């Protein structure tokens, strides 16, 4: 690396070969590009050939099958026939505008007049990129369409909240590095122009941000120590609401604050554990709404496999005794000890399981299984135990799943291998999730951003919305062609273009986080520096979402941020310092 | 090919699918004599033969057109030894070869390993133990009431205490349990300081029960000290249980890597033990142990695969040797008969016999 | 009485038949072959018993058979001829293993299989005969032919594979009759060319899954049937299900090029109009009562649904034709709302809530037990490896067995777990004797558990390097020695067992594992029994990542006392479920106790530090499992309380103090 003319001269040609090493150390070398390119087309070709040969078709395949027929010249009569039958078109929400779909729409209805099309879109909030939604299709689509319309009336929240979400974005124009998405002037409603939240005498302003004391501390430090501050405020709010100190009121009518409607939002699943301990220490149980855990991962499926397979093997005395020792069955050590030595008590259960096997071989899983659920008097006995009703739901969920398994599969013995196959890999599909239990009362609800769409929340908490995560793999969209260009190498010019998109999507998700909180919203912040040292005079939060729009696109420090935080505070920003303490 | 020829035999019910598939998948596409020999060897090994001699296979000459089968290629294949030695699937014990031909009769590698282990165990392991001959004579005349002529019970006791490994053969109703009780009592009276763990075994449970009750009656008849009767062993176990045979696995809990610790052992009715059980029992025996064998030659031995008792007891007809004959003449005080010849000194020394019913 | 069911009674015979008729494109997955063997008729044809099925299962699992049948099959799909992990290779390996022993060496780059040597090996021949028959029909059924030649192959296949019985005679006659009928129609329509087998396959599938049973519509009990077209019978009570949106009426699109769909006439019959007429007919067919239900709330996320337009119109008409007796004249719209609220009732989400017992006794109990006289050493070892697991699996003879898993889908491209742990142990045991590694490498490449060629070569080259790096400091202090017998007595209890590698220096072991308190306790038990049976000498054990356990020599009285304590603990623990965690308690005692002062600093700061370390040990990171997460502990308790936490800390301290006392 130091043997280059661009290196040693700044740190003579010196040889004719001295310029050759500068050639071969400016562009790297590997086999990875060729291997990946040779893999990518052939895997797609082979899976499509196998699907065609066996005779199936995919939901991700029918769109491409339609697109080729529309692209080809054979289907112009089809293009005329569909527009004859359907002389109008409107699209819901337009964020998940796939390039396959937009090509169809622009080829069919952008021209061929006296047949109009409508578009309803919400140009931000863009949170289906991991599913496959692309914002560049909408960016291209905005150019050709001429008319543009905007609606203002909220009908939902406070004028203070509307003023906060209008004020927070007026520091810099083009807050998302894109000229193709506009400013956000929103006007509040008039019917509900008096929504006030009052607490302990005086009223309470809209947005309350929490500033962290110190110079260079991670958000992990908040999640360890100061994540309990939000739980402390929540506990204070609930204790004041049950004592008639806090109020929730419109006009002159009022209601006390329940222990249910206060919610807190996080970004990833990992910090759910980092926030749960901050709340269970102060003795408030918390319900979890991001429970994407499959039902198959619990103890009940593992016990259920043994219980069902012992029916299949009713003679092998070693594996028959697995089921009677389970926590579902509910026996004791003295209960098993008196049955091991005795012969007749052992002989009793043999015909009971033999009849169960006959019932399964005659009718199905449900007549077999519900007979066992009824015979041994177990559902009532689980109810007397501490939280047995919580465990009992999973048995019925698993039993329901076995019916849709056994209406497809016909081999009786193969249901066991189906179950053991589905045990291993925990897919996150729809039907394999849990159900909720309580509705008379509700705890504090924790849910992720993606599963927080279109619901009304009175009180929110956004603690960890200051940390970021930089991207590494270079994959960006061209500023003119808007295609998915892909460089398998590590060009920093492409890296910056792929990083600006990650910067914009975090801002969009930040805007998602603030279409909530009818009455009051609160959040935290932390000046985290990337380097391990503290005293350097700079920060790295302006590389994240909120820090860039609060630092006006400039690199600053704590000294340059302290008065910048406090400058714009007027009647809507109740800021407080970090509180390293416990109130109760 | 010959595949169809082998597959009418399964409809003839003359062979087994195991045997025909093994023979085909080992022989391949060589000369048909190799395939036929493989099939016949597998079938006869299944039927209860340890090995098949070449004389039967090359002199029955009725299972095929043997002339067109044997005499097929260059040279004369009726030299069957050269014909199968030039093949690939038969060797002389060097390469890990499926078929072994060493003692002019072919058989599988497992039988070869077990046979060589048994031959090594008898012909290179026996040890001439040494104790005081005067104390032997004193204990003999103290315990055995016979003092007038030579008695075969006394000769059996003398040779059993003489050698580490011994074989006793005789018919029923000859006081074998009484004699082995005399041996046990003499050994326990001989060894006072060192511990002597004694265990009994039998091939089957009814034989174990018979042995235990007969030994118990004999030891109640012949009195000793209370500590001596305490050191007398209590009960016997079946040999499968003694080796700890798992119902599913073939890995033993008392294999050679985990040797069972035992000082002496008495085994009855060896005629109901085939060769592999002898091999695995040899595998599970420590170095400083003494084992006594019991059985009968005249009764029907294992005419199926593996009868160690008859083929070892057949060497006893040669007689004793002069050195041990004179030594036991000194010990017993009577005229002990002597023999001639030389086959194996320790083995021929370690075969006694009975002559009184 | 349930009517209008589909004709499917002897399901697995038909399913096995259609799967076997899907032959000439299958890749012969071992799971599918065992699925074929699962059929009792097929098993009884080739005299294979359910007892032998388990032997076949574990033999196929251990052998390594994953892919298709033969070299023709692996070369037909244009793949390199690896020559391994096929059925011919597995059967050859198993037959060679019947022929000889495994330790004597490879013969044709195939390592013989140790298990099948006894009187169990007839299953090998039966399996080979079945595989030969399958290969013969695989070559046979590929070619196309006219229908008159396709006629007898179904009957030929049936009598070739299936053993007859009177029970399945109806199914066999059904298959034969349907096949003969299809080919009879095809020949009677005078076709001339050949046909691929897929047409006959899926046509026979649809023809067998077409027949119905409509016999018992008027059995006498309550009738369950579909909304039968062309039917109108008076009855006293009529009830309907499934009246939501998008389900009733049925929404069938036409064929897309129909002629009558563009010019309607009088005699048309659409499914939508048929359903909408049948609804009115069912309404007028009632005599006394009626009952209509639908689904309003989705169970997934408490969203909203809607009923159908028919019942919407019905309830609107009911509301607009009547009014309540209470509020006789208030307003029509409020009357509508109140009647519609009155006529609709809702039910609770779960069927156990009262709006529409005795607790579980604790599992731990005092148990009678009498101490035997003689105990083996390895019994104590297996007990003290994990005492709760031991109490479950030797006291009352249960085991929560993870049942026999399924065959892996392919040859292992990369090795983890025991599949490389025993390889590491074998390589270390070979390298400690300074012998050639190439012979053992050839042995494993013959056995068939290595990546094909270069990847396996590189894997061997790095594993040998790391094992040699350990083996250098292993062999730096080597001394020859032999084994000896162990016999000792303590508290009137005989202890016997064997112990290898006894040398005048002391003891020495090596294991390709990580350092642990369990391994420390193992070496502790062995060193205590060795020192108690005379024998002055220290002990040493090196592991991976430069670990070491080493103990000073002891006295006979102290050794006897420590063995007495351990024996009494074992006696108590097998009858009462003594609870010891050999990792979390070990970490807690290491943090809490200092060896220099021989005392515990018991301030609350170090207590909280030890509690933090203990909780981190009980629940580890997201990248390894925690010791507290285990099936025995889950069966014991479902949650942790500070009472049991204190009990665990106290008992672990009492029973593991000497380990950290004598550790150095």
């Amino acid at each position: 690396s130091y043997q280059l003319p661009e290196s040693l001269e700044k740190f003579t040609p010196r040889h004719p070969l001295f310029e050759a090493i500068d050639q071969l150390l400016a562009e790297p070398l590997s086999i990875r590009d060729l291997v990946i390119t040779r893999a990518l087309a052939e895997i797609r070709e082979t899976v499509a050939r196998e699907k065609r040969r066996r005779g199936e078709l995919g939901f991700d395949d029918m769109l491409s099958r339609l697109d080729s027929a529309l692209r080809s010249e054979s289907g112009e009569v089809l293009a005329a026939a569909i527009r004859t039958r359907f002389p109008v078109a409107m699209i819901d929400e337009f964020q998940d505008t796939d390039p396959q779909q937009y090509r169809i729409f622009r080829r069919i209805w952008h021209h061929q007049p006296e047949t109009a099309l409508l578009l309803i879109g919400d140009p931000k909030q863009a949170i289906y990129a991991f599913r496959g939604a692309d914002i560049f299709t909408y960016m291209k689509a905005r150019s050709e369409v001429h008319a543009h319309y905007t609606l203002d009336t909220n009908w939902r929240s406070a004028p203070g909240m509307v003023n906060s979400v209008n004020k927070l974005f007026s520091q810099t124009d083009d807050a998302f590095m894109f000229r193709e998405i506009p400013f956000i002037p929103v006007k509040s409603a008039g019917k509900n122009q008096a929504l006030r939240f009052v607490f302990k005498g005086e009223t309470q302003p809209a947005m309350k941000m929490w500033l962290m004391e110190g110079e260079s501390c991670g958000v992990g430090d908040y999640q360890s120590t100061m994540a309990q501050v939000c739980a402390a405020q929540i506990r204070d709010w609930l204790q004041a609401g049950q004592r008639g100190e806090a109020l929730l009121m419109n006009g002159d009518d009022a209601r006390p604050v329940r222990a249910s409607d206060i919610s807190v939002l996080v970004r990833s699943r990992q910090e759910a554990a980092q926030v749960r301990d901050a709340l269970t220490l102060l003795e408030i149980p918390s319900v979890y709404l991001s429970n994407r855990d499959s039902v198959f991962e619990t103890l009940e499926a593992q016990e259920m496999l043994w219980l069902l397979q012992a029916v299949m093997t009713p003679e092998r005395e070693n594996t028959l005794r697995s089921a009677l020792a389970t926590s579902m069955m509910g026996l004791n050590a003295l209960d098993i000890e008196t049955l091991n030595n005795d012969e007749h008590a052992w002989d009793v259960v043999v015909e009971e399981f033999d009849g169960y096997r006959q019932i399964w071989r005659k009718r199905g899983v449900m007549p077999m299984l519900r007979a066992l659920m009824s015979a041994r008097n177990i559902a009532e006995n689980l109810l007397a135990t501490a939280g047995g009703e919580r465990r009992l739901t999973d048995i019925l969920h698993i039993s329901e799943l076995l019916q849709e398994a056994g209406t497809q599969l016909e081999s009786e013995h193969a249901l066991v291998r189906w179950l053991s196959q589905h045990i291993l890999e925990p897919d996150s599909n729809a039907s394999s999730q849990q159900m909720r239990l309580e509705s008379d009362k509700h705890l504090v609800q924790i849910v992720t951003i993606h599963k927080s769409k279109g619901l009304e929340y009175p009180l929110v908490w956004l603690p960890f919305i200051t940390n970021f995560r930089v991207q590494e793999q270079a994959f960006y969209h061209d500023r003119h062609s808007f295609e998915a260009v892909l460089d398998l190498n590590a060009a920093p010019e492409s890296v910056d273009l792929a990083e600006a998109e990650r910067l914009a999507e975090d801002l969009r998700l930040l805007y998602v986080a603030l279409t909530r909180s009818v009455w009051h919203c609160s959040l935290g912040v932390a000046p985290l520096v990337r380097r391990r040292g503290d005293k350097k005079g700079d920060t790295d939060v302006h590389q994240s979402a909120l820090g860039r729009l609060l630092q006006k696109g400039e690199p600053q420090d704590a000294a340059g941020l302290r008065t910048c935080i406090e400058a714009l505070c007027d009647d809507d920003i109740a800021w407080q310092t970090a509180q390293t303490g416990d109130n109760q | 090919k010959l595949q169809k020829q082998l597959l009418e035999a399964v409809e003839h019910k003359q062979l087994r699918p195991l045997d025909v598939q093994f023979a085909l998948t080992v022989a391949g596409d060589e000369h048909p004599a190799v395939t036929l020999a493989a099939a016949l060897l597998s079938h006869d090994a299944g039927e209860g033969h340890v090995c098949l001699p070449l004389s039967r296979l090359e002199n029955n000459e009725a299972s095929h057109p043997l002339l067109a089968t044997c005499v097929s290629e260059i040279g004369e294949l009726q030299n069957w030894e050269e014909c199968l030695l030039a093949s690939q699937a038969v060797s002389r014990g060097d390469e890990p070869t499926p078929m072994i031909l060493c003692g002019d009769r072919l058989y599988l590698n497992r039988m070869w390993c077990n046979e060589r282990t048994v031959a090594r165990f008898f012909n290179e392991v026996n040890h001439a133990i040494e104790v005081d001959e005067a104390l032997l004579a004193q204990t003999l005349d103290k315990l055995f009431p016979v003092s007038d002529e030579i008695n075969w019970q006394k000769v059996a006791a003398a040779v059993a205490l003489t050698r580490r490994i011994s074989v006793i053969s005789g018919g029923p109703g000859t006081g074998k349990t009484t004699t082995v009780a005399k041996l046990l009592a003499a050994l326990i009276q001989m060894a006072d300081g060192e511990r002597c763990r004694i265990r009994l075994a039998a091939p089957t449970g009814k034989a174990a029960a018979r042995l235990t009750e007969s030994l118990g009656k004999a030891l109640r008849q012949l009195p000793l000290t209370d500590e001596q009767k305490k050191r007398i062993p209590e009960d016997a176990s079946t040999l499968h249980r003694l080796l700890g045979a798992q119902p599913g696995s073939q890995r033993l809990r008392h294999h050679a890597g985990n040797p069972l610790h035992l000082d002496v052992l008495v085994v009855d009715e060896a005629s109901m033990i085939d060769l592999p059980m002898m091999s695995r029992l040899i595998d599970a025996l420590p170095d400083h142990a003494r084992v006594i064998f019991l059985g009968d030659r005249d009764q029907l031995a294992s005419v199926e695969a593996g009868a160690v008792l008859g083929d070892i007891c057949a060497y006893a007809n040669a007689g004793f040797t002069a050195e041990r004959a004179r030594q036991l003449s000194r010990l017993t005080g009577t005229h002990v008969p002597a023999g001639t010849g030389t086959e194996a000194a320790s083995l021929r020394d370690s075969l006694c016999l009975l002559q009184k019913s | 009485a349930i009517s209008d069911r589909r004709a499917r009674q002897s399901h697995p015979v038909l399913e096995a038949f259609i799967s076997l008729l899907s032959l000439p494109d299958s890749r012969f997955v071992s799971e599918d072959v065992l699925a074929l063997l699962d059929v009792p008729v097929l098993a009884a044809r080739f005299d294979i018993t359910e007892e032998g099925l388990r032997y076949l299962r574990q033999w196929v699992n251990e052998s390594g058979i994953r892919w298709g049948i033969d070299d023709d099959n692996v070369r037909e799909l244009e793949l390199p001829a690896t020559g391994q992990h096929t059925w011919r290779f597995g059967l050859t390996r198993m037959l060679l293993g019947y022929a000889m022993e495994s330790a004597q060496g490879e013969w044709q780059s195939v390592l013989p299989y140790d298990e099948s040597s006894g009187l169990i090996a007839e299953l090998v021949g039966h399996l080979a005969s079945l595989l030969m028959q399958l290969n013969i029909w695989r070559r046979g059924l590929a070619q196309e032919r006219p229908l008159e030649e396709w006629l007898p192959v179904c009957r030929d296949m049936l009598n070739a594979f299936f053993l007859p019985d009177a029970e399945t005679e109806a199914a066999m006659t059904l298959i034969e009759q349907q096949w003969q009928a299809i080919i009879a129609e095809g020949l009677g329509a005078q076709y001339g060319d050949a046909v691929p087998l897929s047409l006959l396959r899926d046509e026979l599938a649809q023809r067998l899954d077409q027949e119905r049973i409509s016999q018992r519509f008027l059995a006498g009990p309550v009738n369950i049937c579909t909304l039968m077209p062309m039917r109108s019978i008076p009855f006293k009570v009529v009830c309907l299900l499934g009246m939501n949106d998008g389900v009733y009426p049925r929404q069938l699109a036409p064929l897309g090029f129909d002629l009558m769909s563009q010019k309607p006439k009088r005699g048309d019959r659409s499914r939508r109009d048929d359903d909408r007429y049948l609804f009115l007919e069912a309404l007028i067919s009632a005599q006394q009562k009626l009952y209509i239900s639908y689904i309003g709330r989705s169970i997934q996320d408490n969203s909203e649904r809607f009923p159908s337009v028919l019942v919407q119109e019905l309830i609107d008409y009911i509301g607009q034709s009547h009014y309540l007796p209470g509020d006789e004249a208030l307003n029509c719209d409020e009357s509508e709302a109140r009647v519609k609220a009155h006529l609709t009732c809702l039910h609770t989400r779960m069927p156990f809530d009262p709006q529409n017992g005795k607790a579980h006794s604790e599992f731990v109990q005092p148990l009678p037990f009498t101490l035997p006289e003689t105990v083996p050493l390895e019994t104590l070892q297996r007990f003290w490896a994990h005492p709760v697991r031991a109490f479950f699996q030797m006291r009352l003879q249960v085991n929560f067995r993870t049942e026999d898993s399924e065959i892996p889908d392919t040859e292992p491209f990369i090795l983890e777990g025991l599949s490389r742990y025993q390889i590491n142990q074998q390589l270390l045991n070979a390298l400690v004797e300074q012998d050639d590694a190439e012979r053992l490498f050839r042995r494993f490449r013959a056995a068939g558990d290595l990546p094909y060629g270069a990847f396996g070569e590189i894997f061997w080259e790095t594993q040998c390097q790391e094992m040699q790096q350990l083996a250098d400091r292993v062999i730096a202090c080597r001394q020859p020695g032999q084994s000896m017998e162990i016999d000792l007595a303590c508290n009137g209890v005989q202890i016997t067992g064997w112990l290898p590698q006894v040398q005048p220096d002391g003891l020495l072991r090596w294991r390709p594992s990580l350092l642990s308190v369990a391994q420390g306790m193992q070496l502790w038990l062995e060193h205590l029994v060795y020192c108690a049976s005379g024998g002055n000498g220290e002990s040493r054990l090196f592991l991976r990542k430069d670990g070491e356990w080493r103990f000073p020599p002891l006295a006979a009285e102290q050794a006897l006392h420590y063995l007495s304590q351990l024996i009494e603990g074992y006696r108590e623990g097998m009858s009462a479920p003594l609870l010891v965690l050999p990792e979390s308690g070990g970490a807690w005692l290491k943090t809490c106790y200092d060896a220099q002062n021989d005392a515990m600093l018991d301030d609350d700061s170090t207590l909280q530090k030890a509690r933090t370390k203990f909780l981190q040990a009980y629940e580890g990171n997201m990248m390894v499992r925690g010791e507290g997460d285990d099936i025995w502990y889950q069966r014991l308790w479902r949650q942790l309380t500070p009472e049991t936490m204190e009990a665990i800390v106290e008992q672990s301290q009492r029973f593991l103090l000497p380990l950290f006392r004598f550790n150095q």
